[PDB]
């Protein structure tokens, strides 16, 4: 199907406690495959998936250099943004950056990304055209004017259309055993009495990959959206994910409730009911 | 600035079966800023060998982390996750409920 | 693999 590659970066200044911490992680779809942490003992880009380990030493050297260099430019930008926002040097601040590409089933570029946040708020973002910018405020407009003069968007467009897509295709082939395998959820429905009049029906989805999934409860075929407790999809820790949906049901009405499971690893969307 | 308090789920990797080894997970998400303290508790006391994922973040820029440790559940042992964050007037403890 | 250019803000 469709696939994605993303690089995530966070710098967090810590005045009086050394230089800003820099952590960056790379993903293909929902699979972590590289990491760099400026606080590690001998900081290097490290593999986090088996299909990336075969890349040779010059790969790891180039990725290490880029990460270290991005750590340095974030530290300069943190100082710059203190000026742009008229802020004291005493507080901790955060810079986040994500970039990457989505490709369709044929491997062609669907769209690229490159966007920033300062202290958790949108700062500047490359638009879907990969040629213009959206700046969130007059400070980010200063960066916008800098980046337009240095023609940053052209370099990004060349990367996102070229290397991003091509290396994603390479990774997808090398890790096809896992990256191109969908693991359907194992599903069941539990029943948890609350009082003489009420019980909780909880619909479980376990062990699935990728993370995208739909769990819904229906009552007499009508979606219980407002009365359904839906936990955030969560990592099991073994590459797979978990989720549940729950409704509080009048005792005796259990059979009017159906749980519906959509997942790309399922040929047909599933329907299941509480089975006493 | 903007501050967002962490969501907390504590759960096992596999369905819990007393006497059988598992992994205990505490997943904190939705929070900002990134500084956070997360402990896994066994009967009120801090478990020592706890690992955690590398800091990443969701589409809305809020952060998430997985803290985890091997464990073997029993009928009597209580497990929990203790989280402190700038948004919390006091540490929040979420008990491990094998049904959640 | 990563983007190599290093624009400053």
């Amino acid at each position: 199907g469709s696939h994605s590659m993303r690089y995530f970066h966070t710098s967090v200044s810590r005045p009086g406690r050394g230089e800003p911490r820099f952590i960056t992680v790379g993903y293909v779809d929902d699979t972590l495959f590289v990491r760099f942490d400026s606080d590690a003992a001998s900081p290097r880009e490290e593999p986090r998936a088996p299909w990336i380990e075969q890349e040779g030493p010059e790969y790891w050297d180039r990725e290490t250099q880029i990460c270290k260099a991005k750590a340095q430019t974030d530290r300069e930008d943190l100082r710059t943004l203190l000026r742009y926002y008229n802020q004291s040097e005493a507080g901790s601040h955060t810079l986040q950056n994500m970039y990457g590409c989505d490709v369709g089933p044929d491997g062609r570029l669907l769209r690229g990304y490159h966007q920033d946040a300062y202290d958790g708020k949108d700062y500047i973002a490359l638009n879907e055209d990969l040629s213009s910018w959206t700046a969130a405020d007059t400070a980010a407009q200063i960066t916008q004017r800098k980046w337009e003069a240095a023609r940053v968007a052209e370099q990004l467009r060349a990367y996102l259309e070229g290397e991003c897509v091509e290396w994603l295709r390479r990774y997808l082939e090398n890790g096809k055993e896992t990256l191109q395998r969908a693991d359907p959820p194992k599903t069941h429905v539990t029943h948890h009495p609350i009082s003489d009049h009420e019980a909780t029906l909880r619909c479980w989805a376990l062990g699935f990959y990728p993370a995208e999934i739909t769990l819904t409860w229906q009552r007499d075929g009508e979606d219980q959206t407002q009365d359904t407790e839906l936990v955030e999809t969560r990592p099991a820790g073994d590459r797979t994910f978990q989720k549940w949906a729950a409704v509080v049901v009048p005792s005796g009405e259990e059979q009017r409730y159906t749980c519906h499971v959509q997942h790309e690893g399922l040929p047909k969307p599933l329907t299941l009911r509480w089975e006493p | 600035m903007i501050q967002r308090t962490p969501k907390i789920q504590v759960y096992s990797r596999h369905p819990a079966e007393n006497g059988k080894s598992n992994f205990l997970n505490c997943y904190v998400s939705g929070f900002h800023p990134s500084d956070i303290e997360v402990d896994l508790l066994k009967n009120g006391e801090r478990i020592e060998k706890v690992e955690h994922s590398d800091l990443s973040f969701s589409k809305d820029w809020s952060f998430y982390l997985l803290y985890y440790t091997e464990f073997t559940p029993t009928e009597k042992d209580e497990y929990a996750c203790r989280v402190n964050h700038v948004t919390l007037s006091q540490p929040k403890i979420v008990k491990w409920d094998r049904d959640m | 693999r990563r983007f190599s250019r290093s624009p400053i803000r």
